[PDB]
């Protein structure tokens, strides 16, 4: 019969049940209080000792009151997986938010499950064309792979996943799986009117994608949850379906801030920054799932948020070691007017290997970065002295990296509302050839500004007529 | 003429580079008090924590 | 063969027949609080009833405090908890090599049990004062920055320290996949066994990496040892430990083991993990108070028997992360500190094309020349030195006003040697390859030559040389000494071919 | 047999709690040793808890303890056998021998907490030790009977440089000397032991002149916060009692504090700046006051100090200054020139340095080289930015003659030959001063830089010269 327990405290998101006897709900389960609403989750989190178990509320917990009636439901948070989940909006419970009725899938799973195992891992290096120069050309995506954008407030992590999901989603066929993670409930009801409308939720028609939001506005047990419904529902596609799955999270980082939110009232005693005690591992058991395995390939964007633009904050720092390709976003890049606003020079990926790329656009990398780098270097002296007092091959590099340097920008068709100019895809063999000569000097003689905000080398020679007049 | 050419570049040269590094020193001098600043919190805070316990 | 599963289940029928503590009293977080388990050993094993093992760590005067091997949602409140009767130890032996164990040394890679010579436990005295001798082996890593620069020997402990995606662990795996050169022989005391411990990494690098091995046949002589990202912290904190045991039975046994602990920083995040969760107060930067202690004994345990003790040597390539260049913070500190020098990788550097992006400014080998090979020695007399005056120049360079046939004369030599050092992943060098490079740059006969050329003067070089004067190159590996005639052979070896 | 017995209550990490029948507590700092399988285990009372339960430290591995384990009161302080039977030994923190030679057959042993002289027992003398290494003796001379600091950050030399010191001084020195590994590497520790025979210091069939005394890294706080104590009572022992002349050689010193530091919290104390323990100051204190020539004999003692991240205001090193008579700086800038040793001549200080102990002429000398030098680190600005080419003439002198100088202040030691391949050179006090006063006079204006690096007396500069420009 059903396992009832006595509310006996409430503090924030934390919510402390008692239970009558010897049967104590295992760790993880959820829990259920009968709201005049609907109902409130909890999510065992501890064994207090004495028959008491702390939970972490799925949702807030005002208008509780002490020694309420708790029900156990004997099992992890649920959610809905397969075919059946495709074009519907989801909860961190697993419920449907679209207002569209009951999601009829054979099987529920829960959203806490182990990470594939060391004999099931799977590796390979394919590359996957972007269309976007600084990707293409400097930190290759690859192919059922761990991407991650990394940028802090306003930089444009968001604007540049969908420009990702703009190119690769359109043209992916298999099935795909877009995770709002505390971000603006604007943006995700953007992003339902967005996929309406190119046809990739079809109401009325069949689906390729799925959507799962647990928006900013949610409780810390809501925001510390959501990306693990995401991720049950993609590990099905993955595992079950065998199939293709595009994963795009965002953003992966109010996963953990959400995590530290509840840490100090689940009785913890902090670490650097104030930061659970628990963050490493606490990311590994959510990062180490997001993966390819022998039985399914899965590429992954993460939009990774950079508390206070500090790339060494502790959330950060320790997801870094989880990607395959990483690409940040530099505040001071985007106050240039350089979009995507990338650093060319703390971006990297494990693919930009001439075994990979091959001889040519791996050196073509490599100058490319000296060149940039050497301007870097000389930020200095150009700034107290200026150019006069450089010599004539560094004076040279300088002029040359200010133009790889606004040629690494590229119109992007997602954010024309904020460019003008209709976006641009470039591709990666244009790319290579086109920084090529620029390299090889076969451009000195065209205004600087000819490179900012073009395609490939042809729009730079358009551009240049255009203004020569 | 040479030289007395060369005599007002170097003067109008040195000249703005007092002009920047002064400017150079004002952003350093801003940047400084935060860290000077955040030292101070980041330093207390293991105390306070160490504390607690 | 002739039914194989019914071989299977005769063998494990008769089992059960001898088993007729503590209860739980609240579990959270990786630990357990225990009411009992009165006989318990301070760092003793522990099986719940559920089955997931732990660790006592605190056995306090009401109740024990257990971090788990596994997760927790498996233990409950009042669940019995068992006494092992053993402190947390490893299976040890030859058996190990090629084979991917986790923390326990249970084998994860899938192919089957391991058999081991016997068993150590994870924390092991370091050898005496007594029973040690001083480092003369080279432990040759085919890098020629590293060769010629900081030379590693048989029995040092060495830092690979830098910031994150710098190249920490290429190092250390280039220099793993050179060993090739000496263990398909037979000359057992020339034999070095790599033993590379994961700590913090994800599981698919630990793949793409023992992939990487196998593609250079290079996994016959390693034991990967993987604490991944996912596993509990105690596992994590305590890979080290067990990997140190792993390849202590080679040093106690008269070979020689390298073992690379990549990486040291995430050790200490979960040592920290262990101990916040336990409730032990925190120390600097919220770890433990003993954070040094717990690198300080690994790291000890890498040593070079004496004679009497079998000449076996343990060498340690511990690597360490830091952040934006800071290597004053905490831990790096610590173990900069421990070790016997190190290896500073820039980012810098890096994309500027120095790779590996090695500082030799700020890198050391305390043991020194003592581990270089005679002959690399010989033609490598100053270089360290020198590269230093270069850079000294090199700044002084930067006040863009006129150089003499001095420093415009040190400027082309110090260019063309930082280019002679650099060098392609996955690529070791022969000491013999390496010899008459050096000796080309040093004594400047690369000089006259265009520094985007220097590239394939390195290659076309060594053709010749292995073509022409093979005999020479055979007698620097034999012999490992440029006597005054093969400096002969050489210097006019060398003239001849700039010349083209 | 009057034995008072305890039983373990708690095990936390090196803390280790111990309960005992009804007041007849062992006071604080006494040992108490549990019988274990593979030896003993020595603990250390720390705090009186109350409800008869005692706070101790483990001079050990805590692993393998049961709570309920029967505890033995030694009655007093930690042991160490004392005397010239510590001559030729090998010494752990608790007074047992490591060097496998069997006991160590003294009569008396001594606790090592002991307390330190009165102010009335003290006594000053400005008389000086001539080391051989010429920055030392010509700038920061060091004091017989004083205290004697070398500061550096980690791999500047400071190991080294101690280990040059023990290469001269002790064989010239008629008395006895100890020396102390507190937590640094157990292979440093074997190099001496070898070195030690082969010196001839000491000899396991014969006369020894020198007590060894070890507790390194390898070992846990407790012990590593003790082994101190342990050689400095050995040599209070010759001190004290042979009334004579001992050399105190402790590296590490800076690991008795951080020792302490790893247990602090443990012990429940709240930290104090840079997570130091709150009793740094007067821990330090209590200990480096004991060190101390006193009426009845003499110590000299030479302390390596680690200074973290280099940073010398790190309140460790920044509370040892105050401990010393004269403060050998290495630093990195200089090291990493190529300067061996790694002295900074500016920041190095030695009390002696005062023309009523070493006359004018030697004071004059060593303040005129100081601000030569102290002009070139100012100049250093003005020959970045503008060269060497806008100066003064009696500048781009001062300048020449700072650089031979620096030059001249490096120097071979014995000890790193396997660093220089150079040959050890050793230089007399006076043909220090007298050397540096031609340069500094310019009657060698003539000679290259190159030809004062790493070379001993000027004959050793005019020999270079000639086998140069050769
Ligand atoms: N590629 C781009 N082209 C043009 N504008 C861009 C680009 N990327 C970012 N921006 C601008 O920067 C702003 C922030 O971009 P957005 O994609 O919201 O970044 P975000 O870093 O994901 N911000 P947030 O999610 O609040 O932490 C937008 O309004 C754009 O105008
Ligand atoms: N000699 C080399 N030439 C070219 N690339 C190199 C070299 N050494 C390392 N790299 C590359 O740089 C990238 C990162 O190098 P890696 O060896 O992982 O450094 P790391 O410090 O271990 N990075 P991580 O541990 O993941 O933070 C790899 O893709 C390598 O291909
Ligand atoms: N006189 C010298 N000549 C040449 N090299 C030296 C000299 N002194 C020190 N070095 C170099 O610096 C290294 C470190 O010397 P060492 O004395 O161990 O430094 P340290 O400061 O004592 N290390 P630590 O005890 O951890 O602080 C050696 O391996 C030598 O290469
Ligand atoms: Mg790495
Ligand atoms: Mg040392």
């Amino acid at each position: 019969t059903p396992i009832t327990g006595k509310v006996t405290a409430v503090i924030g998101a934390i919510v402390d049940v008692h239970f009558e006897q010897s049967e104590l709900p295992a760790i993880l389960n959820a829990l259920e209080i009968k709201t005049p609403q609907g109902k409130l989750v909890l999510e065992v989190a501890q064994h207090l000792g004495e028959n008491t178990v702390r939970t972490i509320a799925m949702d807030g917990t005002e208008g509780l009151v002490r020694g309420e009636k708790v029900l156990d439901t004997g099992g992890p948070i649920s959610v809905p997986v397969g075919r059946e989940t495709l074009g519907r909006i989801i909860n961190v419970i697993g419920e449907p938010i679209d207002e569209r009725g009951p999601i009829k899938s054979k099987l529920r799973k829960p959203i806490h499950a182990d990470p594939p195992s060391f004999a099931e891992q799977s590796t390979s290096a394919e590359i996957l064309e972007t269309g976007i120069k600084v990707v293409d050309l400097l930190a290759p995506y690859a192919r059922g792979g761990k991407i991650g954008l990394f940028g802090g407030a306003g930089v444009g992590k968001t604007v540049f996943i969908q420009e990702l999901i703009n190119n690769i989603a359109k043209a992916h066929g298999g099935f795909s799986v877009f995770t709002g993670v505390g971000e603006r409930t604007r943006e995700g009801n953007d992003l339902y009117r967005e996929m309406k409308e190119t046809g990739v939720i079809n109401l009325e028609g069949e689906s390729k994608v799925a959507l799962v939001f647990g928006q900013m506005n949610e409780p810390p047990g809501a925001r510390a949850r959501v990306a693990l419904t995401g991720l049950t529902i993609a590990e099905y596609f993955r595992d079950e379906e065998g199939q293709d799955v595009l994963l795009f999270i965002d953003n992966i980082f109010r996963f953990t801030q959400a995590g530290s939110e509840v840490s100090a009232l689940l009785g913890r005693i902090p670490s650097a920054v104030g930061y659970q005690p628990t963050l490493a591992t606490d990311m590994g058991l959510l990062q180490e799932r997001i993966t390819t395995t022998k039985k399914g390939s899965v590429t992954s964007v993460q939009a990774v948020y950079v508390p206070a633009d500090d790339l060494t904050d502790p959330a950060p720092a320790t997801t870094f070691a989880h990607l395959d390709a990483t690409t940040v976003l530099s505040r001071g890049i985007s106050e240039l007017g350089i979009y995507p606003a990338v650093d060319p020079l703390d971006s990297k990926s494990r693919l930009l290997d001439a075994a990979v790329v091959g001889q040519e656009h791996y050196d073509v990398a490599s100058k490319v970065q000296e060149t940039l780098q050497t301007y870097k270097s000389l930020q200095d002296i150009i700034a107290i002295l200026g150019m006069d007092e450089l010599s004539e091959q560094d004076k040279l590099t300088v002029e040359r990296a200010r133009k790889i340097q606004r040629f690494l920008s590229q119109p992007f068709a997602v954010a024309e509302v904020f460019t003008g100019i209709p976006g641009k895809l470039v591709r990666l063999k244009d790319t290579v050839a086109s920084f090529k000569a620029v390299l090889e000097g076969k451009y000195d003689n065209i205004p600087e500004h000819a490179f900012y905000m073009v395609g490939g080398i042809e729009d730079v020679v358009a551009k240049a007529e255009k203004l020569a007049a | 003429q040479g030289y007395a050419a060369e005599i007002s570049a170097r003067r109008n040269a040195m000249d703005n580079a007092s002009k920047n590094a002064g400017d150079m020193i004002n952003r350093y001098s801003i940047l400084y008090n935060r860290t000077r600043q955040a030292v101070i919190t980041n330093e207390l805070v293991d105390i306070i924590t160490g504390a607690s316990s | 063969p002739t039914e194989v599963s019914s071989i299977l289940e005769e063998r494990i029928k008769g089992v059960s027949d001898e088993a007729n503590t503590g209860r739980v009293l609240a579990v959270g977080d990786g630990i357990a609080r225990v009411f009992g388990l009165n006989n318990i050993q301070a760092e003793e094993l522990v099986e719940f009833s559920s089955g997931v093992k732990g660790m006592a760590l605190n056995l306090e005067p009401g109740q024990v405090g257990i971090v788990l091997f596994g997760s927790d949602r498996l233990v409950k409140e009042g669940e019995l908890v068992k006494r092992t009767g053993n402190i947390v130890d490893v299976p040890v032996g030859p058996g190990l090599l090629g084979r991917v164990v986790d923390a326990l040394g249970n084998p994860i890679d899938g192919k089957g049990p391991i058999d081991a010579a016997g068993r150590s436990r994870a924390q092991v005295k370091a050898p005496g004062i007594l029973p040690r001798r001083s480092v003369h082996e080279p432990v040759q890593t085919g890098l020629k920055a590293v060769d010629a620069l900081v030379p590693i020997g048989r029995g040092q402990r060495e830092l690979i320290i830098g910031d994150r995606q710098t190249g920490k662990t290429a190092v250390a795996l280039d220099t793993i996949l050179n060993q090739k050169r000496w263990n398909n022989g037979s000359d057992e005391s020339k034999k070095l066994y790599c033993v590379y411990v994961a700590v913090g990494q994800k599981r698919s690098t630990v793949a793409q990496l023992v992939q990487t091995l196998e593609q250079h046949d290079a996994m016959k002589y390693s034991i990967i040892v993987a604490a991944t990202a996912s596993e509990a912290a105690p596992l994590q904190y305590l890979a080290p430990f067990t990997a140190a045991s792993i390849g202590e039975w080679f040093r106690d046994n008269g070979k020689h083991a390298l073992i690379v602990y990549d990486d040291l920083s995430k050790q200490a995040v979960a040592y920290r993990q262990l101990s916040l969760l336990l409730r032990r107060p925190p120390g600097r930067e919220a770890y433990p108070g003993d954070v040094f202690y717990l690198h300080s004994r690994l790291l000890e345990r890498a040593a070079k028997l004496s004679e009497k003790e079998g000449s076996g040597s343990l060498t340690a390539l511990p690597v360490i992360e830091t952040q934006g260049g800071d290597v004053s913070a905490y831990i790096p500190t610590n173990v900069i500190s421990i070790t016997d020098g190190q290896i500073f990788l820039e980012a810098e550097l890096f994309y500027k094309g120095i790779r590996p992006a090695i500082n030799v400014g700020l890198s050391v080998s305390r043991v020194g020349s003592a581990a270089q090979v005679k002959a690399l020695k010989q033609v490598a007399g100053s270089l360290k030195l020198f590269l230093a005056q270069y850079r000294e120049v090199a700044a002084f360079a930067q006040f863009g006003s006129d150089l003499d046939a001095s420093t415009k004369q040190t400027l082309v030599r110090g260019e063309r040697l930082t280019q002679l050092l650099k060098q392609n992943q996955y690529s070791p060098l022969a000491t013999e390859e390496q010899v008459p490079l050096i000796y080309a740059g040093v004594n400047g006969h690369l000089d006259g030559i265009e520094l985007s050329r220097i590239g394939e003067f390195e290659s076309s070089f060594l053709s010749y040389l292995k073509s022409n004067h093979n005999e020479l190159l055979t007698e620097i590996r034999e012999k490992g000494e440029l006597s005054k005639e093969l400096l002969a052979s050489l210097k006019s070896a060398t003239e001849s071919f700039v010349a083209t």
